[PDB]
């Protein structure tokens, strides 16, 4: 869950 | 509950486990021409009827026991039915008493029914979500994985204890078992010390435990993986399971369960009046004297300090839209977490990169790529001090956050994702307010807390037209009408007193600036329980532009930053008397009798002409609240 | 609130809405020199000071009108400044006053603050999901489109009215608007009455109203669109607010706001203690005996009857996996609503085409193609009578579905959509009980309620095969065990009594679901505030297959047809004594003298070989409780 | 909402 935010937003 | 029925047939075998009452039902077997019963028990255990009794349906046996089992079987129980024909008839029972106790936090204490009440008088451990970075060499949150890479990290996650008292040949027939519902297995993760292993996560519903006779006890660590939300109120439950396994071609059968519940902890944010602890700023160019400022005002006010280098800044002055800091907090450990805005203007790194580490989580919602408004900045986010309305106390203040009156076509609003996370976080119950009407449409820009000694402790501070209207009023009246404001700045035409007094345009637009500031004045003063002592008006003058938007006609000095009892209000170059500016002077004169310090910053060339102050460009650390959220009842 | 502060360089026009407080500022503009002040005001309005007084900041003037205005600035209020130098100062307010007030059924009584409050004493009205179709010629649910299609469609709303007492020429001056938050936006329409077009909905947040000076009333018509949900807890919020449009070039402000809060009404369902209205049921083949049965029992039932033909049966028999009947009530209209299994076997057409009419709501929730297991069946879903637990009241009963006891790889559980929309809906707040051990896995299966005259007015029966096993005993003793089971079914061989009593595998399953059967008793007895004195034990006996899943023996007599008084109970065809079989005489014995009258159908070659009873394959609708849910505090 | 699970069901 917030794991993948925090995926997502350092992908960007 | 447990209950077991004799048969006069064959003896009978069952296992009473300590901390749980045991019925005998002894009209299930018993004989048809039967009218009476006698009870002799060995002295281990304890018979309750609720010498001989008659046999009716109503009255019933409790049986305790005070001592674990040494032995399989080793207490037994003797049942003499009388009646009026035929011999007695006896009936055996046979009981080994174990002891299984699942136990956490409870109390909320820090030492180690079945339900999560708040209040002072509550029951219920607490988890903390692991969104920090407890390893040096690693580049994700260290909820990701699925192990523990360092013994600091085991700092960050909450205790659970089996406690196991059996007797030594017992788990040759028996097994346990921990588990949580499928719903919430995904949002939680649990280790078993020994170094540690997973037992269960998003892809281990339930797990079978290894455990031996006699006694023992086995460590768990559990740690949360989303913070509460719409779809998840925050309550997840731990079961273990005791099974019997007696007979391999019948498949198990379950006998005692317990289990706890955990809440995940919330999201906490901090107002203007705790102390602070650490200041953020940025430089980009001409930001020597505004750094220097900050940086004097933070030693005067015994901070840290840290900076953002213009490589990694790419253009991006206002660190206030994009991060705001609040706390989490348990028992054992409380924690800082940033919250990072869906807006991704040049700052997107610094929160991510420079931010988040050792104790610091990150967390963050919404729509990443694009589809976002300004709202969205967290220009729109704010705390008010603990308050009470109504007889009702909020501790930890009340989350506000400005948006459109109505729905309409041209109307924006505040994004639904961050909205329901807030509205999720109850501790805070949010407040809405109408700031659509500002060009940037920032609560930042028209209200300001500030501590005070006296009263409630706090004192809300409004932007209003009508104070600065009064001031120029007198200023024309005494004489002094000649005065030119913006006489500093050179590049800005400098404005006589006449012609802004008189100017018709100007105060049409800043009538309907006033409306606005009087309805939300008036919705704070009933959402806060506030008197008109407690609102202070600080003058300021806004005017519209396209699509009749209000800005701020000369810097904004509401929007100041707070540290303390230090104030760096953004310098408003108003017209000067006798060597000192009466903008200056007046405030100067109505913040300090409340035991303070005044100090105005200079940002007109580098953050006015952006549309922005000094509290849109810096942000603040604060230290958590000292009242614990479980003690508060929403 | 509303506050309006006086200057006394020029007048000021303000409106002042009845039935809200309006306060007057009166040192904002007062004059610097000022030492006190006095208030002199018309008749219509009343002015309370909360002769000459001080100007001090403490003081507050409150303001009340009494009567609506006929004119535009009909009532005058002026304020004499008095200071130690100069003449005394006058400054005048012009006063207006209208009459706003938006009205609903908040009182719950069928005629017609802002929040949403359970209990007897609560405040709020109730909106009907309109699910049903009044339009005879139309072939979808008449909230899907835009249109009002037949009067009889009006009384499934909700009626709203908006009462304006102004005068004539007010309106050339002011706006009303209607709107909806745009959370909500989507769940909710709203019509305007002169025959009626919409005004709000999922593609119109927001509508201007046409509204004439003078006394007028509009009326409003409002109907949900969506069940409550996890996503959506239940309150929707209406909101008329009045904007002033005096200055063409500024943009509208607002000047008052006031709202109303519905809550969609939740889906509530039947118990067995209600008594039937009309019955449902199959026939496929080889049916005339067991559809004659059930015709002569709602007959002496006095209900109605409605059977599927072959044609659209489509070889699906178990009406009461498929189908659901419930009901949602609001003050003013009662209606039942239909809820559609996931399940989409050969009877995936009849709640769709035969079910759903006038008066006849639909809703379903989950995946329908595919994805889903037989939990899913509505064998797993059953409602206990009004119980209290503790201390704390449930009028409407509680919900109980079966699933497995702890998560696994070889577990099943009912689909997590259906356990939070039950949890969505409070009034019943669902209980979980142990099923998974059965081959289909139907809670129907064990359990079931019984109206009883006496004590709490309900008994539990529950599944037992200890009874069997004494009255087997008892029948063996006496010297009759050369009794033969299954002596009337031919194609199924007869079984003596000995064997079948000195059958070793059998007997350890038995064990095997007698301590399910315990674990689901206790658990029940803890639920729901059960005693030993409520539960009545009806002999079965179950074996063991496949995968270790327990089917019945022998037909399962739990799962009977119970209609007010009287009961079909599927034949178990049990050994036979002096001409009349052991089973039935038993069971006759102890479900008659609670008052009641035991007739037993066979469906052994229809039903039973399939793995099916008779409440399995007939459906009942039922009355609507007569306690009113909005009373039960959750 | 549930005119949408209206109309699936009755496609299939
Ligand atoms: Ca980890
Ligand atoms: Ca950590
Ligand atoms: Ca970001
Ligand atoms: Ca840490
Ligand atoms: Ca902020
Ligand atoms: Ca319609
Ligand atoms: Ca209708
Ligand atoms: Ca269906
Ligand atoms: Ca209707
Ligand atoms: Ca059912």
């Amino acid at each position: 869950y917030e794991s993948c935010r925090y995926r997502q937003v350092l992908q960007l | 509950g447990t209950l077991i029925r004799v048969t006069p047939e064959q003896p009978t075998h069952a296992v009473c486990v300590l901390g749980t009452l045991t019925q005998l039902d002894i009209c299930s077997s018993a004989p048809d021409d039967c009218t009476s019963f006698s009870i002799n028990a060995s002295p281990g255990v304890v018979v309750d009827i609720a010498s001989t009794w008659p046999l009716d349906p109503g009255v019933e046996v409790t049986l305790t026991m005070k001592a674990a089992s040494g032995s399989t079987g080793d207490q037994k129980v003797q049942i003499s039915y009388y009646g009026p024909k035929t011999p007695p008839v006896k009936a055996l029972l046979y009981l080994t008493a174990v002891e299984i106790s699942l136990c956490a936090d409870i109390t909320r204490t820090g030492k180690v029914q079945r339900t999560w009440t708040w209040g002072p008088c509550g029951q219920g451990a607490i988890l903390l979500v692991n969104c920090d970075r407890d390893n040096l060499e690693s580049s994700a949150m260290d909820c990701e994985d699925d192990e523990v890479l360092d013994s600091e990290d085991l700092q960050d996650m909450s205790l659970m204890t089996l406690s196991t008292k059996t007797p030594k040949d017992f788990f040759t027939n028996h097994t346990l078992v921990l588990h949580v519902a499928r719903s919430e297995m995904d949002k939680v993760r649990v280790f078993q010390a020994t170094k540690c292993s997973v037992v269960l996560g998003p892809k281990w519903p339930s797990h079978y435990l290894m455990v031996p006779g006699g006694k023992h006890n086995m460590d768990f660590y559990v740690e949360a993986l989303a913070f509460p939300d719409t779809d998840f109120p925050g309550l997840i439950t731990l079961t273990i399971s005791l099974l019997d396994t007696s007979n391999l071609e019948l498949p198990e059968a379950v006998v005692f369960q317990d289990s706890v519940v955990f809440r995940v902890a919330p999201w906490i944010m901090t107002p203007n009046t705790q102390p602070p602890q650490e200041v953020y700023a940025c430089s980009i160019f001409e930001n020597e004297d505004f750094l220097k400022s900050v940086t004097t005002l933070a030693m005067k006010a015994k901070c840290k300090l840290t900076i953002c280098p213009e490589e990694e800044n790419m253009d991006d002055q206002w660190m206030q839209d994009e991060m705001e800091i609040g706390y989490i907090q348990a028992p054992h450990k409380t924690l800082p977490v940033v919250f990072d805005s869906p807006r991704n203007r040049g700052l997107k790194e610094f929160p991510i990169k420079r931010v988040m580490g050792p104790d610091f989580g990150y967390v963050t919602r919404g729509p990443q790529t694009g589809g976002i408004s300004g709202l969205d900045s967290f220009g729109n986010l704010e705390v008010s001090p603990p308050v009470t309305v109504r007889g009702k106390e909020y501790p930890l203040g009340r989350i506000l956050f400005g948006d459109s009156c109505y729905p309409s076509n041209d109307s924006r609003q505040m994004h639904q994702a961050l909205q329901d996370f807030l509205s999720a976080q109850q501790v805070q119950a949010p407040v809405k307010l109408y700031s659509d009407w500002l060009s940037v449409g920032h609560v930042d820009e028209f209200l300001s807390f500030v501590p005070a000694p006296d009263r409630k402790g706090f004192r809300l501070l409004l932007a209003s037209p009508r104070s600065c209207y009064k001031l120029f009023q007198e200023q024309q009246n005494e004489g002094h009408g000649e005065a030119l404001l913006f006489e500093g700045i050179k590049k800005k035409k400098q404005q006589k007193i006449k012609n802004i007094l008189s100017n018709k345009t100007l105060r049409e637009h800043n009538s309907f600036v006033e409306r606005c500031i009087d309805w939300n004045r008036e919705l704070l003063k009933r959402e806060l329980g506030l008197a008109e002592s407690d609102i202070i008006d600080i003058p300021q003058l806004f005017k519209l532009k396209e699509f009749s938007k209000a800005e701020a006609f000369f810097p904004n000095m509401v929007n100041m930053l707070v540290l303390g009892k230090h104030l760096g209000i953004p310098k408003p170059f108003g017209p000067v008397i006798n060597g000192r500016c009466c903008l200056e002077e007046k405030v100067c004169s109505l913040l300090e009798p409340l035991g303070l310090q005044c100090t105005f910053i200079n940002d007109f060339f580098t953050y006015h002409i952006r549309h922005g102050e000094v509290h849109c460009g810096t942000n603040v650390r604060r230290k958590p609240f000292s009242f614990k959220w479980w003690n508060m009842v929403p």
